[PDB]
RNA sequence: CGCACGGAGGCGAAGAACCACAGAUUUCCGAAUGAGAAUCUCUAACAAUUGCUUCGCGCAAUGAGGAACCCCGAGAACUGAAACAUCUCAGUAUCGGGAGGAACAGAAAACGCAACGUGAUGUCGUUAGUAACCGCGAGUGAACGCGAUACAGCCCAAAC
RNA sequence: AGCUUUACUGCAGGCUGUCGCUGAG
């Protein structure tokens, strides 16, 4: 919501969440706001993503600016658990990164690319 | 646990009710209800209890006065205690 | 009309009574309240310093 | 006045109280109940 | 005194059930009895029945019945 | 590095500002139709919860309370007083709102034990103070190395007798030496002039 | 076979009485908790508030008491000042909330005999009626240090 | 001690300015 500044179409979300569980199986990614936003600094992150059903939001406030200034592509999902789900897990994760995709570096590549395109 | 019946009320108008009237009349737990100290007294004496009427004494007892059927004779059953 | 003997002739009513909770004859039966132990009031014993000496 | 059950059973107990020591206490202890209660002189609770 | 502890042991809890049912009524008569201001009592009985009984039930206690 | 923690830290450094800003013009407006005291499932600020001794774990309660900003609520005197002692509008109470906040939702949860609260903003009638509770009787902490002290029976409504952190430093413990003549060991045997 | 020394009777060598420890029983009201009620009553009950939760009162917690002591809040006036207002009585009396067998305090953002020094905390003795306060009136009034008592030092948050 | 008032000193209350809540042109 307030760290929100633009829509994922539903099918874009998809698209992510589904190189989200390749990238677990065939490279690598970081579950976790804290590790996420260790990636971000250390530069190790390709891609991460943020959920919008996070509360407190200041949890996640940081993610956005953050990353522009790393230039760290991130995207958006709207559930909490299906973000935490595809990364793997038996609960939910308010953020995660893709540190170093697999066999989905093509797709990811995309990703960045049509969000970049979403203004 | 609590019994019942405690124990009879021998009096001169006890008597009368029973010489006269085919009565019994008992003290009993003030818990007990017309209907418990119906079934007691048939229990105890092997008897028909036609009608029970109670009353809370000023002695801190409850006073139960019980007709038998014209079967038993209050007398009688009275004697053998 | 006095204030005294002719004004007690009216008083046949009835407030305090034996307590359910203390025993005391002070339970007022029109306020359902004890006096004395704070029965109906409160479910701590009624009780005051001032009940004794303070060095006591 | 209309007494309750309760009410009954305490007043019950106060006129017995209001009994004597027995003749036999006497002996017993080689020789007064000071909880002696007149219905008029006195005045019970409730 | 009549009746012991080991006694009360060595009976069967159906035993027991009837030793008490059979304590209770003579004292119920030992009562009725004084009710009448019968004075063919033995003071010291009744007073035993009252204890007999409570040592049967104490036992059904411990024996579990 | 940074943790991410850092950030909500930072960030409410200065609630004024930024996101946060927005954040608060945003949730007193929920906040303000809440009660007194509502039980919450995640910390607001999490960097301070756990930085208090949060845990997220069976038997740790967080619960937002709002208080009433000001001086006491006072009754004018009904009988003689000195001119000193006539005062009503400047007198205040001699704990602070925080306290009253961590008493009202120890109270709230009977079984539970404050174990401490911080600061989650204000508006300008009110404060809201998010306390953390543990439950002394749950074995998720009865067996936990970091809490389980809490469980002990002489910590039985620690925050009526001032044991809480913000108690301590109400009762003017801070400081070890100069000024805390009348205050350690306790402020009722130094005869309660701290 | 209580105090309690009567009358009658009974119990105890099957070891009673009596004492110690442990157990059984333990009515009604009472925090009083199914609901109501001056100790009773009406038709299955953790009432109420909570935690966990198989989201079912299933598992648990709280409530009230106690001689004072203890801790956290609220806080007079008579009185003293030869009146009286600040001051004093006094953070006393009294009130609200709560713990324990003791509480509280406690391992330095200390002290500041200024040091090349001391080394968690209470308490006792002293420091001292000193410093400080005060219609600079009446009054009020510490601390560091020292001598003792007893000694004990640790755990998180975060980084990774 | 009760009462009075343009006695002394204060305290509620009312009115009023200002700060916070409090923001856009
Ligand atoms: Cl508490
Ligand atoms: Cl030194
Ligand atoms: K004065
Ligand atoms: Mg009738
Ligand atoms: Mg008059
Ligand atoms: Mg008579
Ligand atoms: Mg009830
Ligand atoms: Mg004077
Ligand atoms: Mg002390
Ligand atoms: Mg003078
Ligand atoms: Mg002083
Ligand atoms: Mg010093
Ligand atoms: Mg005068
Ligand atoms: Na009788
Ligand atoms: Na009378
Ligand atoms: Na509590
Ligand atoms: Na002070
Ligand atoms: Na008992
Ligand atoms: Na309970
Ligand atoms: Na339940
Ligand atoms: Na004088
Ligand atoms: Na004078
Ligand atoms: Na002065
Ligand atoms: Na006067």
């Amino acid at each position: 919501p307030v760290y929100v500044d633009f829509d994922v179409p539903a099918d874009l979300e998809d698209d992510a969440l589904e190189a989200l569980e390749v990238a677990r199986d065939t490279g690598a990614v970081k579950k976790g706001t804290n590790e996420t936003t260790k990636s971000i600094e250390r530069g190790s992150a390709e891609l991460v993503f943020v959920a919008e059903d996070v509360q407190p939001e200041e949890i996640v406030m940081h993610i956005p600016e953050l990353a522009d200034e790393k230039g760290v592509p991130f995207i958006f999902v709207e559930q909490q658990d299906d973000l935490g789900h595809a990364a793997g897990l038996e609960v939910g994760s308010a953020a995660a990164a893709v540190t170093d995709a697999g066999e989905a570096d093509a797709d990811v590549e995309d990703i960045a690319d049509k969000v970049e395109e979403l203004r | 646990s609590w019994d019942v019946i405690k124990h009879p009320h021998v009096t001169e108008k006890a008597m009368n009710d029973m010489d006269f009237q085919n009565k019994l009349q008992f003290a009993v737990d003030d818990r007990a209800s017309k209907g418990e100290v119906a079934d007691a007294v048939e229990e105890q004496y092997d008897v028909t209890v036609e009608q029970v009427n109670t009353q809370n004494t000023m002695d801190g007892e409850k006073k139960a006065v019980v007709r038998l059927s014209e079967d038993d004779d209050a007398q009688e059953v009275a004697s053998r205690i | 009309t006095g204030a005294g003997t002719p004004s007690q002739g009216k008083k046949n009513t009835t407030t305090h009574t034996k307590c359910r909770r203390c025993g005391e004859k002070s339970y007022h039966t029109k306020k359902k309240v004890c006096s004395s132990c704070g029965f109906g009031k409160s479910a701590k014993r009624r009780d005051y310093e001032w009940q004794s000496k303070a060095g006591e | 006045g209309k007494k309750s059950k309760a009410t009954k059973k305490r007043l019950a107990k106060l006129d017995n109280q209001n009994s004597r020591v027995p003749a036999w206490v006497m002996l017993k202890t080689d020789r007064r109940n000071h909880k002696r209660r007149h219905w008029r002189r006195n005045d019970t609770d409730e | 005194t009549v009746l012991h502890v080991q006694e009360i042991r060595d009976m069967t809890p159906a035993e027991r059930e009837a030793e008490l049912d059979d304590l209770k009524t003579e004292l119920l008569n030992a009562r009725a009895v004084q009710a009448a201001g019968g004075a063919p009592e033995n003071p010291g009985r009744i007073k035993e029945l009252r204890k007999a009984i409570a040592r049967i039930k104490t036992i059904q206690g411990e024996e579990g019945d | 590095a940074r943790s991410a923690y850092s950030y909500i830290r930072d960030a409410w450094e200065n609630p004024g500002d930024g996101q946060l800003a927005e954040l608060q013009w945003q949730r007193q407006q929920e906040w303000r139709n809440e009660g007194a005291v509502e039980r919450i499932e995640r910390p607001t600020r999490l960097d301070k919860a756990r930085s208090q001794g949060y845990k997220a774990k069976q038997g740790v309660i967080v619960a937002r309370v709002s208080v009433r900003k000001g001086s006491a609520r006072k009754r004018r005197h009904k009988a003689g007083r000195r001119s000193k002692r006539q005062g009503v509008t400047r007198i205040t109470r001699r704990k602070d709102i925080q306290r009253v906040a961590e008493e009202r939702a120890s109270r709230t949860f009977p079984n539970l034990r404050v174990l401490n609260s911080y600061s989650v903003g204000q508006d300008g009638r009110q404060k809201w103070h998010e306390v953390i509770l543990i439950d002394p009787n749950h074995p998720a902490i009865q067996n936990d190395d970091d809490l389980s002290w809490i469980c002990a029976d002489d910590q039985a409504d620690r925050v009526f007798r001032g044991l809480t952190g913000a108690g301590r430093r109400n009762r003017g413990l801070s400081g070890k030496g100069k000024g805390s003549e009348k205050t350690r060991p306790s402020l009722r045997s130094n005869g309660g002039k701290g």
